[PDB]
């Protein structure tokens, strides 16, 4: 059997895109630019371009309400104290930054620093002031409360205790924090200037981010694009084919691009509507993390970070979110010679919390993620049986704490 | 000898003048949407109008950055948001009864009580 | 043609059951532990409320069952009917959309 | 009260898609097979191909 | 695209099972078949797994 003597405390990265842009078109405007006979015209083919519009209008919709779920997960605002006696640790680099405007942490400006014709885009209803309050409010109430003030009122807690209670949540006993405590908040502040550092030397740091935005630009442009040409008409202005051609003939040119305009739109709308539904299902998917990972500590697998979850901190980022999983990892293992169970005096002892183990001369109990021996009492150990089923059972002698 | 500019996505906004050689600038003139903000006809029959991205000379006049805002009185307070408009501007119908744009309020403020003891 | 072949996702396959086997959860979020399987099995048992004497008193009977059941799910995948319904309509769909 | 005596160990089987099959048609080869007339008229659609 | 959509969806609910219930245990009912989950072991099929 092999156990760790040693951990390690790692933080990584995580972005995640929440919201689009939102755009609205104009058909007619678009189709028919100040053209009586080409409104006429498309008078006679329906609502086509009513409903592109209520389209449009229910993304715009949409993108409002996703960020506004991602985000407004608090009831109240809450407040660092002055004063940072954080039992040694340092939490400078993702609070607000008071000196520069704005009141953005650092890291959050080196995230928005990286990413730099009846056409209408409207604003968002959330600005990134409203952002940064609600991202320092779930910061500060997090740092000051643990999980209790997303369970219920805000009850506070000093964060060495609050750091044993996590320490206890996933199997290792709150000594080992109360003796390491330095270690841990030196390695705790390393792996944070590390992050910081490697962000903005990293060039592919915001890719999804970026990615949105360029896929969202080259649609439209291709859409603008697309309105300078025939469709097999005689020409592709509109002035020039009514000053040269006559009444009579000039309807066939019109429909002509009539057809063609509105063949683009509608693959345009369509287009837009799968990227929303994608962006929604990743606002879904962020949601979700937040709530389940920033609120609280979770026992699912590679939910929030590889190794063991600890704790996260969220950061806001253009139209997206970031977030900073904390996580504990076993560092370095000797191996031992392990044993099932325990003969006394024809009884078997099996281990209460822990796993048997020994040197080559002598057996202890231990615990199961950390290398710590203890002496074999009636504490330690259960009697269940005797010595005749178990296979692979060791004769060995229990100590009588009495 | 080059005579009228073109944009990136070929557009035209820029040419020379013909008899006295001098560059000037083309932009479109405005244009926008138009919004109706009422409260149900049942509690009411007063409405505002929102002027989408129109600057506020072509048409108890105020400004936003969503356009161009008639009929509502701009106060100090700030409540919860009832009928978004944007960049975090909201109307609502209170009262004496009136139509009143502010800035939405996020939530009350709180500061727990924190130390190394407690 | 596919980027990864199946030669490879057999190899993956095939690490991931070593892994699993030999190692338990360990590998999944550190360096891989080795641990004799009857004492993974009991850590099994422990985490669903169930205690270890069960395990190590009734060896037997479990690996009997265990080996039992995985004949019977050999037999079921064979002499089933068409229960890879799911990679089935997938292809199926494919197709008939090529040919319209 | 009902308190269980006895166990069983039961193993039951789940299949889930991951991937399909790759394609990639001609635009251009599809619609105007080998023929530069057929090419010329189609070039004033515009971007409906790329 | 509609059809890829779906696929998309099918293989990340597929990832998710697999780095939760092969490498560790769940405590989620029904997540990992029915009774109380113990382990679970992948088999690669054509375009899925098992
Ligand atoms: C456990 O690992 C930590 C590192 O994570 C060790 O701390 C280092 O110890 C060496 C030697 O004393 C120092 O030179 C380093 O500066 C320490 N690192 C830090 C971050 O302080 C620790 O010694 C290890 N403990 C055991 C028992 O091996
Ligand atoms: C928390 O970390 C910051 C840096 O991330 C520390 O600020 C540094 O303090 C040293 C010593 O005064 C200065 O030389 C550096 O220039 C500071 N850096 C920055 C970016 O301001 C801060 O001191 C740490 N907190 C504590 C309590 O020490
Ligand atoms: C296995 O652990 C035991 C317990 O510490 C070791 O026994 C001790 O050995 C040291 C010498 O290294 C003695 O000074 C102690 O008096 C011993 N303790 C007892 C209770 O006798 C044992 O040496 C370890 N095995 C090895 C190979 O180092
Ligand atoms: C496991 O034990 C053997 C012999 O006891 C030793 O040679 C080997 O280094 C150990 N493994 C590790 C990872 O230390
Ligand atoms: C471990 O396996 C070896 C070889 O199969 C065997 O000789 C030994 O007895 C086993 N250990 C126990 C405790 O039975
Ligand atoms: C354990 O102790 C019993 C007590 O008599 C003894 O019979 C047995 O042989 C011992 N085990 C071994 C491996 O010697
Ligand atoms: C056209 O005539 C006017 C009248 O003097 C003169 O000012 C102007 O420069 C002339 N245009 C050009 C291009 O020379
Ligand atoms: C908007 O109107 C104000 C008031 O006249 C004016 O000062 C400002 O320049 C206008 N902005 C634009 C972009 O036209
Ligand atoms: C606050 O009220 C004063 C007068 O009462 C007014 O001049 C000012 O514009 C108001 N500011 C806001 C933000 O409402």
């Amino acid at each position: 059997i092999a156990i760790p003597t040693n951990f390690t405390i790692s933080v990584t990265t995580e972005i995640l895109p929440v919201s689009m842009t939102k755009t609205s078109v104009d058909c007619t405007m678009y189709i028919c630019g100040d053209s009586t006979e080409c409104s006429n015209l498309l008078l006679q083919y329906g609502s086509f371009c009513t409903q592109l519009n209520r389209a449009l209008t229910g993304i715009a919709v949409e993108q409002d309400k996703n960020t506004q779920e991602v985000f407004a997960q608090v009831k109240q605002i809450y407040k660092t104290p002055p004063i940072k006696d954080f039992g040694g640790f340092n939490f400078s680099q993702i609070l607000p930054d008071p000196s520069k405007p704005s009141k953005r942490s650092p890291i959050e400006d080196l995230l928005f620093n990286k990413v730099t014709n009846g056409l209408t885009v409207l604003p968002p209803l959330l600005t990134d002031e409203m952002i940064a309050q609600y991202t320092s409010a779930l910061l500060a109430g997090t740092i000051t409360s643990g999980w209790t003030f997303g369970a219920g009122p805000a009850l506070q807690i000093p964060f060495p205790m609050q750091m044993a209670y996590r320490f206890n949540g996933i199997g290792v006993t709150q000594n080992v924090l109360y003796e390491n405590q330095k270690l841990i908040a030196n390695q705790f502040n390393s792996a944070i200037g590390k992050i910081q550092d490697s962000l903005s030397s990293t060039p592919s740091a915001l890719g999804k981010l970026q990615d949105v935005v360029n896929q969202n630009a080259q649609a439209l442009n291709t859409l603008v694009k697309q309105l300078s040409s025939n469709f097999g008409a005689i020409s592709s202005v509109l002035n020039d084919i009514l000053s040269r051609l006559d009444p009579p003939e000039a309807e066939v040119q019109i429909d002509r691009l009539i057809t063609g305009r509105l063949q683009s739109l509608q693959t345009y709308v369509t287009q837009q509507l799968i990227r929303a539904a994608e962006i929604r299902a990743s606002a879904n998917l962020a949601a979700t993390k937040m709530s389940e990972c920033v609120l609280g500590q979770s026992k699912r697998v590679d939910f929030c970070g590889k190794g063991y979850h600890l704790m996260s901190f969220p950061q806001s980022a253009p139209h997206g979110v970031v977030f900073l999983h904390v996580t504990y990892v076993p560092a370095q293992e000797k191996n031992f010679t392990t044993a099932p169970a325990i003969c006394h005096d024809g009884k078997a002892h099996f281990p209460r919390e822990g796993v048997f183990v020994s040197n080559g001369t002598h057996w202890f109990v231990t615990q199961r993620n950390f290398y710590e021996p203890q002496i074999i009492t009636t504490d330690n150990t259960f009697v269940s049986g005797n010595c005749d089923v178990v296979i692979g059972i060791v004769n060995n002698t229990v100590y009588d704490p009495l | 000898f080059q005579q009228f500019g073109r944009d990136i996505a070929d557009t035209t906004d820029a040419v020379r003048d013909p008899q006295t050689l001098e560059i000037l600038d083309i932009t479109p003139c405005s244009f926008g949407g138009v919004s109706v903000i009422t409260p149900g006809t049942n509690t009411s029959n007063q409405v505002a109008v929102l002027y989408q991205d129109v600057n506020c000379t072509e048409v108890n006049v105020f400004q936003t950055r969503a356009g161009c805002l008639i009929g509502a009185e701009h106060v100090n307070n700030s409540y919860e948001c009832d009928i978004p408009i944007g960049a975090g501007i909201c109307a609502s119908y209170q009262t004496s009864q009136s139509i009143i744009a502010y800035t939405m309020s996020l939530g009350a403020e709180n500061s727990v009580a924190y130390s190394n003891n407690s």
